[PDB]
């Protein structure tokens, strides 16, 4: 039908890191399926956490939670300064 | 030549995305159920036989001889003990053969 | 029967991407073993998901959710 | 007029598509805005750090079309992307050279 | 054709496999690091 | 160039350019004609898709190359520069597969 | 002449009229036998069960 | 107050039919609720991964039936597919 | 209506079909858990648990006591090939573990 | 402060001879502490991880048994 | 006779079940490690035994994996890169 994916988000940032730089098919299908695999990952991991807490709402810290669990390292708090200011933009803004 | 040089379209699948020849016997019969039968009328299904009344005889799969075994493994059927000897020697490539070749719950 | 086509050749091309510098002759025909085993894993996996989907076609997602399964999920194919 | 959740953010990821992806997901009943948001930006994050990576390989490596063995070069160069990934696998991307040390002729 | 510049790499790759000096990887510049990476060498540095 | 060579001087180069390069070193045909066995045994008749069956050969030989980085590991550890069947042994038990 | 059934009852199978299935091995074969009534009011009435041996007077 | 929300009671009914002289130890009564309470979250888990790989709602004896195929080994496999039928079987009438 | 009776004893199971039916429809596995289910959930439960009690009564027994310990329990599953692959990572708590040497070690 | 070494040398030689090992060189003990120090360290992360998420200042049994689930590590008869 | 009471206790602790390191000094290592992930933590008395339980077992598995590494070898000695070959080998590190 109509093949609901990331492939156009992940050339935009392509092009917002490499503006010069081109992407075969088969990287696309790595880059989707890397996307979607973490993105079960992540919100499974929140999900576990949310029972833990005998919690409904999926929160920000819910996923912040998930990400510093499933990230290593420096990796983990780079990826959430990224997210934290992500929802500093996003709630400044309304 | 010939006896025709102008064959009509009978209604094969001529351009469609279907099989070229007609409706096979399943959909021809799946259609003819639907035309006005009375109950008497002489149907092509209703030819069909009983499903039999005795239970079937066990005949063995190796040899044909009269069965009173069945095996707990291959579920083969067997009259004696050196057909025992044979069957839990086959190779499974068989064993099912034998089971699908009288259709039992081999898939 | 159709394991032993896969070719010595090409268990010792395999092998040396793994980086050993010698092979032994024994290697080839337990690799063929090996190789039989993993599939033997993988397919039946497979099968299953197809089975549950009502398919007669193993599909990409097929091999793909019983890779993941396995914990050995590929990348590039599915999604 | 409206606003894209994603420029409200600043990601070029899809926060609305995460949003429903957990909504439709059964990850919970209840889903906080600002969960798609951080996890839009993580996946945004992941995503340009390894074709940062990826497209330095393929520009270092004399070429410039990014392909799978460039992804793995990304992946297998940085030991925290090693440890994310670990024993997942890449369509073609191959195994990072090593020609290991004492088989390395003296 | 131009596979004669991967005739001379492999020349090249010869020449310090003949000396025995290659990495342990037997493979033969901070401005390609990420930000991550440049926190990773300021904490290797540290 | 000379001949016989000092012994292993050409596997070096198998394993730089079968490291550099990515192709999959098992042919289609044989595994193609493989993925239509191992099946049947379970369910009998079985349609495979083009790309279910590259993902299992990509599943198949990148399970192969780590089994033997391992295994290599193994043999020198174990004194050798050699491989045998007891190395790939040692690698699967403590990999946790099988045994 | 008269029909004995001999062997070691390797597996007993019974459940709700009863339907049921009994197992036999000898040194030299094995058997599964589904159960008419009869037999299944008898293996039940005489407490067969799994590693006994048994001989059955067929026709009784 | 919270409760303990435990299996002992069914764990326990089924010892007293398997071994009708044996009991249960307290850490014993432990592991036996931690290996059914994980034997539910790891198929119960990919019970909702087969209805989405699916896309279907729903969750029935042919998503379990599956989780069982995929998740236990060799002849328990087989096993715990006759069980589930048999109690199906019993409960549909 | 009335005497109400427990799903379980109409599935004919000990285990709790309406416990395992809340658990299953809390825990959003699905939007939609049809009753079938956990009736079959429960007596899958159940079997494993007839399976691996039995066993470590067997353990037990074989160790000369009337009671289940961890340690029977531990050797109960590393005794068995089915179920060290299903628990094949898992840890017991008073388990300890299987008694086992290579022969290399043993001397004269 | 330096509670590593703690980990006594009998207490190595017993857990390895439950190990089954035959002859421990000396060699062993500091890579083996900084090992199971390492083991430690992913564990109670993750444990404190999961406590400083439940805005609660005790770790509890449960948190290193979900650590223990993270890291696909189980351990039952804690509870859960 | 040296090694053969060192094989004799072998048999001593895998027939015996309690835990072989110290309390006090595991309780004051795990709350060490802990110290610069977070200052003035409580640690609750069952979790540190669960925590104990948990690396004892690991620690066990790595060396059957190490004895495994050695008599591979032909040792009935075991050394640190026996351990370094097992934690690469495990998909650890």
């Amino acid at each position: 039908s109509r093949k609901e994916s990331y492939s156009i988000y992940v050339y935009k940032v392509l092009k917002q890191v490499h503006p010069d730089t081109g992407i075969s098919s088969k990287a696309m299908g790595i880059m989707n399926s890397f996307v979607n695999d973490i993105f079960e990952r992540i919100a499974g991991e929140a999900s576990r956490l949310a029972h833990y807490n005998k919690r409904s709402t999926i929160t920000s810290r819910e996923i912040q939670t998930a990400v510093r669990l499933l990230l290593p390292g420096e990796l983990a708090k780079h990826a959430v300064s990224e997210g934290t200011k992500a929802v500093t933009k996003y709630t400044s803004s309304k | 030549k010939d006896p025709n040089f102008v064959h009509s379209g009978h209604g094969g699948a001529v351009a469609g995305k279907k099989n070229r020849t007609w409706k096979n016997l399943k959909q021809i019969l799946a259609s003819e159920r639907a035309l006005p039968w009375q109950l008497n009328d002489p149907n092509y299904f209703s030819i069909d036989a009983p499903p039999s009344f005795k239970p079937a005889k066990k005949y063995s799969d190796v040899s044909g001889l009269l069965a009173n075994y069945t095996d707990p493994q291959s579920k083969l059927r067997f009259s004696t003990i050196e057909e025992f000897s044979y069957i839990r020697r086959l190779p499974s490539d068989v064993v099912t053969g034998y089971l699908a070749l009288r259709k039992a719950t081999s898939i | 029967d159709n394991i032993q086509g896969i070719t010595k050749p090409a268990i010792r091309r395999l092998a040396r991407r793994g980086g050993v510098k010698r092979i032994s002759g024994l290697i080839y025909e337990e690799t063929r073993g090996v190789l039989k085993v993993f599939l033997e894993n993988v397919i039946r996996d497979a099968v299953t998901y197809t089975e549950h989907a009502k398919r007669k076609t193993v599909t990409a997602m097929d091999v793909v959710y019983a890779l993941k399964r396995q914990g050995r999920t590929l990348y590039g194919f599915g999604g | 007029k409206a606003k894209t959740r994603s420029s409200r953010a600043g990601l070029q990821f899809p926060v609305g598509r995460v949003h429903r992806l957990l909504r439709k997901g059964n990850y919970s009943e209840r889903v906080g805005a600002g969960a798609p948001v951080y996890l839009a930006a993580v996946l945004e994050y992941l995503t340009a750090e390894i074709l940062e990576l990826a497209g330095n390989a393929a520009r270092d490596n004399k070429k410039t079309r990014i392909i799978p063995r460039h992804l793995q070069l990304a992946i297998r160069n940085d030991e925290e992307l090693n440890k994310l990934l670990g024993r997942v696998t890449i369509a073609q991307g191959g195994v990072l050279p090593n020609i290991q040390a004492v088989l390395l002729p003296k | 054709g131009l596979g004669g510049q991967e005739e001379e790499e492999e020349q090249r790759w010869l020449d310090a496999l003949e000396k025995g000096e290659l990495d342990d990887n037997g493979d033969l510049n901070e401005r390609l690091l990420t930000a991550r990476q440049r926190a990773l060498l300021q904490k290797a540095r540290s | 160039k000379p001949h016989r060579y000092r012994p292993g001087t050409v596997a070096l180069r198998e394993i730089r350019r079968y490291q550099k390069s990515t192709e999959l070193l098992i042919r289609k045909l044989p595994f193609q004609r493989l993925v239509r066995e191992i099946a049947q045994d379970f369910k009998t008749d079985l349609r495979f898709q083009s790309s279910a069956v590259m993902a299992l050969q990509e599943a198949c030989e990148a399970y192969l190359v780590g089994l033997f980085e391992d295994t290599n590991l193994c043999a020198i550890h174990a004194k050798r520069v050699t491989i045998m069947p007891k190395d790939i042994q040692l690698a699967r038990r403590i990999r946790g597969e099988r045994a | 002449e008269t029909e004995i059934i001999e062997g070691e009852v390797v597996e007993i199978q019974i459940d709700r009229s009863k339907v049921g299935k009994l197992t036999l091995k000898t040194t030299e074969m094995e058997t599964i036998y589904d159960l008419g009534t009869k037999m299944i009011e008898s293996l039940t009435k005489d407490k067969v069960q799994a590693g006994d041996v048994i001989t059955i007077d067929k026709a009784t």
